[PDB]
């Protein structure tokens, strides 16, 4: 005794559940975050690391 | 002058 | 706060692996049948198995409460993409591996803080068994933890596709396994197996005793074979299928033998590098319980 | 200002070490010191963290990021058990690319240790970070542990020289008037006593020793090219010149201030026990408010920063308080 | 054609619809059905309504949803590709978010399967690839032609 | 004063070779005493820990002094205590261009070969396959080895096309010896030609096995 | 209605999200000590005051 | 029937072209000279 | 004199454009005697490449 | 060769001085490549001491 999946079927149902999204999550913004300088270049180690 | 402030600093922006 | 009669929750209605195929609904059973194959010469032989670390992982301090049961399936049998995993709150099963703790784990597949009003939960006696085994799963990509994917997969292929005549002598022939189709097929049984209560299966495992447990492996060693089948094509190096006159054949190319990327691309289920020592650290712990 | 000074920076040989103290220097904002005066003694909600620095220790002139953090480890021993391991962080680097040698067998051993099995220590034989997420649980710094050490005896050696100072008191001008008081038993930090003898001043021989063990390690930095040899020797001019101005400031620190937090430990509202007196072993001891119906709510929680100047404890508040500020001098 | 099923003035199929929708087989429902609740934040996010539109349109906006709610991956994880465009010697200090910023992850493959493709069309293309490497160098102030 | 321990030539050697330019080698200025080992495997494990380097990789040396040519290959040294660590590096080195390791290793940390163009591949994996056909010419028959390590032939991860040909027919040991096989020269072209001998003919399972 | 003022009662601001709410609904909320899993232990008798 | 910086090198590519049978393109790679290779496995990406 | 900016500065400056976006291929250089760069025709069942 | 060693003397004399660095924060960026792994060759070194 399961659910049917309704995706495959002939005739069309109405009134389905649908995945929402509430205020809260807010997408494709922006973030203050902040840079530090190497302050030196010349003690830069790109040999290997 | 070097000024003392608390919290998270505000540069660049980052983007989606 | 249901309780088992050592038969097991599987052992119960409330809860059956069934996967929908042929316009009704069947049991994993009648399905295998329709997996028939042959040999390409390529011995896979059966390795040992190393046994796992007790050291139990730290469920750090975490208000609310995460549905642990989601994510075991979601990385396992997860059919829409999923991306990287190896982080999360993957451990807080250990909370419940402790003998006085008051952290309770309901049906569905949710890990509660407290037992809350009007919500039924698995007895809290077997349940810390299940924990001291598995919640060994939450170092599953620390580095000198991690399990190793390749050599489990050979214990794979000899299960669902491997006759007794061979399993009695450790060895044998790889094969390549095609059964006949519909349309979505291996993406159909994926959407279909997700939804399917595993805890209802692997509290058993580490519970029930020799009288039945034997009873228990008898009746389950194809609700086992079935989620291991699905586990396997995304895996499989190919999935080209076969025409006769009207009908289909999915021909996967190797079961048993593990490559490192899905043959399904777009036709079937798609693992990734996350989830590559995720179910090589499952199939391990999970191995040992079972043979 | 005057803590780069002495006269002679007119030698281009400090030009270096010069824009270093510079470059980490702060101002005598009114408001910013009373802030870290009171927040010694006032209970916290959330988990407030350092403004983190990214500096990779090239120069003997680099000295002068963990002389800051021995500093703020002293006039504060409370509010520095909070944050000693997102501290300890920053001062690994200090360890391995210094001097690389003894770091190598002290990661052998492990970052983190559990303080349970109902004493003793149980280390991890892994490398891990710390992110101060993980504060609030079984996970103690385990470069803070004070263990005897098996082959470094050169670390576990400057990693003493962020011991607390003075004594822990059980305050009792507030549990014999009924204050409510969260925790059982009513106890705080002091931090420093005051004076005992007619011209000794422990406060300010402790520092001197400090200095002179903390001078051996800068010269014996084996260094190399010869601009650090320029800076190497002309550190030493900040090195004794600091320690003499404080010299000049204990007396009427460990006085006229010493008696200020002893009567404050003690006010009708704090209630909370923030000692620290042991950074080896000590642990918030959090409480909950729940229903048996489905309901949670803790006290202290990791959430920041808060639209609010308590998250992110900035450790520059240390220059401004050493110089730039005249004391009632002991009206 | 079963929000009414005690309203309409019809006789005949009122009797109908209150006897197949109360059946044991199906059931009808409108408005909030459940709720999945924050970890570390302890807030409602992901809300399930039942909706009324039909089933071949509300399947297709739950492909899009899930797909962004299962990258797994946060806004934080940009400030790792941000910092690949600077001096290796760098950092960052991330105003950290969690769940509450969840981004789509970056296409691995879609991009270099379309700019091999567009490669060969428009061979003229790596005249803004030489061209946009050429003004980071100017940039960065590496030589200055002085005359002697 | 110690007399437990003995000096890291390979590596130390090398740092010293380049002015100590990289940090490898900028460690060892500062404290010398890094390179004093008393157990194998134990020396690399230090110069990783101070570091937070995964891997170090060192150019190949050349036997002859004066031929001045760029380098065949490249080996590379990596990371790594456990069993269980092992597993990681051999199946991350997958999907990776074309990379050799062989059997066992010589301090117990694994190390693998990077090779420069594909051509410059089959030329060393000849040049090893060789060396094992003589190692077991001595253990067939019974005496007294020393080569460490019992198997010389190389094993290919990820590699071309021509060298699964080279590697089938090296391990099987070929009847070819006495030798007739067109041997001396230049021998990674004979050798070719019996890969796809073995395979047509000769024979039966014989076919089956180098198929296999 | 009795003068007492709620400037942000039942709600926690972070300055890099904007102003999320909690709800307000406890029944019998025995103020309790948490263990470091999080799990709720017991009353502590002989501690906790 | 369906600024950006893009739109200004939009018009500096040659999009005035585009000739090119694309019914099953695949990506490959000829040898040396010219005969289009199978799809290698560890070479190929 | 050139000897100094040409290592530990125009050395800086090349290490970073290896990490940007659009750059995708891979022009070895090291070892003249044996270097070819690599095909990547797009090719089609019928027509030409 | 066998004859001429003055022609081929001064063609070793055309050798590169560099290293192939692997760049990991740009395909730990998820960065497009083509290449099975990504490679780069800078021409000089570091001489910083």
């Amino acid at each position: 005794q399961v659910g049917i999946p309704k995706l495959e079927v002939d005739h069309i149902s109405f009134s389905n559940v649908v995945s929402m999204m509430t205020a809260n999550i807010r997408t494709g913004d922006d973030m203050a975050v902040e840079r530090v300088n190497p302050d030196d270049v010349r003690a830069i180690n790109i040999r290997n690391a | 002058t070097k000024v003392i402030f608390n919290g998270l600093d505000v540069n660049t922006e980052v983007q989606p | 706060m249901l309780q088992q009669p050592t038969g097991g929750y599987t052992t119960l209605e409330q809860f059956a692996f069934t996967i929908r195929n042929d316009g009704t609904n069947a049991t994993p059973t009648q399905f295998l049948q329709l997996l028939s194959y042959e040999a390409t010469e390529n011995e896979l032989v059966k390795k040992t198995i190393p046994t796992p670390e007790t050291h139990l992982p730290s469920a750090r301090n975490v208000p609310g409460n995460v549905y642990i049961e989601d994510a075991i399936t979601q990385a396992l049998f997860g059919i829409s993409a999923q991306n990287v995993n190896a982080h999360g709150y993957f451990s807080r099963l250990s909370a419940l591996a402790l003998p006085n703790t008051s952290a309770r784990l309901g049906l569905d597949g949710v890990i509660y803080n407290s037992e809350t009003i009007n919500i039924p939960f698995y007895d809290p006696a077997a349940v810390a068994n299940f924990a001291a085994t598995y919640a060994k799963l939450g170092n599953a990509s620390t580095p000198r933890y991690r399990a190793d994917m390749i050599d489990i997969y050979a214990h794979v292929g000899l299960e669902l596709a491997g006759t007794d005549a061979e399993r009695a002598a450790g060895v044998m022939p790889v094969k390549r396994a095609k059964f006949d189709s519909w349309e979505g097929s291996l993406i159909s049984l994926s959407r279909d197996v997700v939804n399917w209560k595993i805890l209802a299966f692997l509290i058993d495992l580490c519970s029930l005793e020799g009288e039945a447990l034997r009873a228990f492996k008898t009746r389950n060693r194809d609700v086992f074979r079935m989620m291991l089948f699905i586990m396997s094509t995304a895996v499989a190096a190919n999935v080209v299928n076969r025409k006769v006159t009207k009908r289909v054949d999915r021909v996967l190319e190797y079961i048993g033998v593990n490559s490192m990327r899905t043959a399904g691309r777009t036709a079937t289920i798609t693992y990734d590098l996350s989830r590559h020592e995720f179910a090589a650290k499952f199939l391990q712990l999970t191995f040992t319980r079972w043979n | 200002k005057r803590y780069f000074p002495e006269n002679l920076e007119q030698n281009q040989s400090a030009a270096r070490l010069v824009s270093a103290v510079k470059a980490r220097a702060s101002e005598a904002d009114i408001s910013s010191i009373h802030l870290a005066i009171a927040r010694e003694v006032s209970p916290m909600f959330n988990v407030h963290e350092l403004k983190k620095i990214a500096e990779s220790f090239e120069d003997p002139s680099s000295i002068v990021v963990v002389l800051e953090f021995i500093l703020f480890a002293l006039f504060f021993p409370t509010e520095f058990n909070r944050i000693k391991g997102d501290i300890q962080n920053v001062l690994l680097l200090f360890f391995s690319r210094w001097y690389p040698v003894e770091y190598g067998i002290f990661i052998q051993r492990g970052a983190t240790y559990t303080i349970n099995a109902a004493g003793e220590f149980e280390f991890s034989g892994r490398n891990e970070k710390w992110d101060q997420s993980l504060y609030l649980s079984e996970h103690f710094p385990a470069l803070f542990s004070d263990v005897p050490l098996a082959g470094a005896n050169t670390i576990i050696a400057i990693m003493r020289l962020f011991t607390p100072q003075g004594f822990l008191r059980t305050d009792d001008l507030a549990i014999a008037a009924n204050f409510p008081r969260a925790s059982r038993n009513p106890q705080t930090y002091i931090p420093y006593t005051n004076q005992r003898g007619t011209v000794t001043n422990e406060f300010a021989s402790r520092f001197r020793t400090i200095v002179a063990t903390l001078a051996n390690v800068v010269n014996e930095r084996a260094v190399q090219d010869d601009m650090q040899k320029a800076t190497r020797s002309c550190t030493k001019q900040w090195l004794r010149h600091l320690e003499t101005q404080f010299d000049n400031i204990a007396v009427a620190h460990t006085d006229h201030l010493s008696v200020v937090y002893a009567t404050m430990s003690n006010f009708m509202l704090n209630f909370t026990n923030n000692f620290s007196g042991n950074h080896a072993t000590f642990k918030p001891d959090q409480y909950v408010i729940t229903s048996p119906e489905g309901s949670y709510k803790p006290i202290i929680e990791r959430q920041g920063e808060t639209v609010d100047g308590l998250t992110i404890i900035d450790t520059s508040i240390v220059w401004p308080i050493l110089c730039q500020c005249t004391y009632p001098l002991v009206e | 054609p079963a929000l009414l099923r005690d309203f309409t003035q019809v006789n005949w199929l009122n009797r109908d619809i209150t006897n197949m929708l109360q059946q044991a087989g199906t059931k009808y429902g409108l408005g909030l059905t459940e709720t999945r609740l924050d970890y570390v934040r302890l807030v409602k996010t992901i809300v399930g309504h039942a909706l009324n539109i039909d089933h071949f349109a509300a399947s297709v906006l739950n492909i899009n949803l899930r797909a962004l709610m299962e990258a797994n991956v946060t806004a934080d994880d940009r400030i790792k590709a941000l910092q690949a465009h600077s001096m290796i010697s760098t950092q960052f200090h991330g105003p950290n978010q969690g769940a509450l910023r969840p981004e789509l992850a970056f296409d691995h493959d879609h991009i270099i399967r379309c700019l091999m493709l567009a490669a060969a069309n428009y061979p003229r293309l790596e005249g803004i690839i030489v061209q946009i490497n050429t003004g980071y160098v100017a940039s960065a102030n590496v030589i200055r032609p002085v005359s002697e | 004063e110690d007399n437990t321990l003995r000096y890291n030539w390979m590596l130390g050697v090398y740092a010293r070779s380049t002015n100590y330019t990289t940090p490898v080698g900028q460690l060892v200025v500062n404290a010398p005493a890094i390179l004093n080992y008393s157990n194998p495997q134990d020396a690399f494990n230090s110069v990783f820990v101070a570091l937070g380097i995964d891997y170090i990789d060192i150019p190949i040396t050349n036997s002859n002094i004066f031929d001045d040519s760029s380098t065949p290959y490249n080996v590379r040294i990596w990371h790594a205590p456990t069993m269980t660590e092992v597993n990681h590096i051999l199946a991350l080195m997958r999907k990776s261009t074309l990379v050799s390791t062989h059997s066992s290793w010589h301090w117990n940390v694994l190390h693998t070969f990077h090779y420069r163009s594909e051509s410059d591949m089959i030329d060393h994996f000849a040049a090893k396959i060789l060396e094992d056909w003589r190692q077991k010419e001595k253990l067939d028959k019974g005496a007294l080895v020393e080569a460490d390590r019992v198997i010389q032939r190389l094993i290919p991860l990820s590699s071309s096309t021509y060298v699964q040909r080279l590697a089938a027919i090296g391990a099987l040991y070929p009847n070819e010896f006495t030798e007739n096989v067109l041997d001396l020269s230049r021998l990674s072209t004979a050798l070719l030609q019996l890969s796809d001998t073995y395979y047509q003919h000769a024979n039966d399972q014989l076919r089956r096995l180098y198929r296999r | 209605i009795t003068d007492v003022d709620s400037t942000d009662y039942g709600k926690l601001t972070l300055r890099f999200l904007g102003t999320l709410t909690r709800s307000l609904k406890m029944q019998n909320a025995q103020i309790r000590r948490i263990r470091p899993d999080g799990t709720v232990l017991r009353y502590d008798d002989q501690i906790d005051i």
